[PDB]
């Protein structure tokens, strides 16, 4: 329901 | 005004990869906000069936992309994004999933990139379960579609 920052390279 | 609709083909041989635990990890072409304007990308994911909470999910991101016109636009990035799965079926009998959301300046998501694609996405790690496609006609033609349309 939030959006969220990610990264790519799984950390 | 930039509006993207990305159509993913083939769906019914992703969705097998991840029935099989393989992980599908795929991104949408580059497109722009406008032109002059900022160039971004989709980053889809199916969560495989023994991922940690998110199993069985299509996650969504956003990733700002080196683009053409970058040093003739403020950074960081400051926007509205809405990111759809479209509904197929017809007019009156249709209902498309689907979040909207804020960029944040603040993050790195939103930064300038530096490399042809910002690693750090922003979306939704849950942003669809995979069960939730088979109550509406979401897949027709073994395509998903997938819109991004993104203000300022």
């Amino acid at each position: 329901s939030s959006p969220t920052e990610m990264d790519e390279n799984e950390s | 005004n930039g509006i993207y609709i990305w159509k993913i083909g083939n769906f019914g041989m992703h969705l097998k990869c991840q029935e099989e635990e393989k992980p599908v990890v795929i991104h949408s072409p580059g497109f722009y906000t406008g032109k002059p304007g900022y160039k971004l990308c989709m980053r889809l994911h199916l969560q495989l069936p023994t991922a940690q909470r998110c199993a069985n999910y299509i996650s969504l991101f956003v990733h700002t992309m080196q683009g053409e016109y970058d040093s003739h636009l403020p950074w960081p990035f400051q926007g509205t994004i809405r990111l759809t799965i479209l509904d197929q079926s017809e007019a009156p009998v249709r209902q498309n999933h689907e979040e909207i959301m804020d960029a944040k300046p603040e993050l790195l998501a939103f930064q300038r990139p530096t490399i042809p694609r910002n690693p750090k996405g922003f979306g939704y790690v849950t942003f669809m379960h995979l069960e939730a496609l088979r109550q509406r006609t979401f897949i027709k033609d073994d395509t998903l579609l997938v819109r991004c349309e993104v203000s300022t």
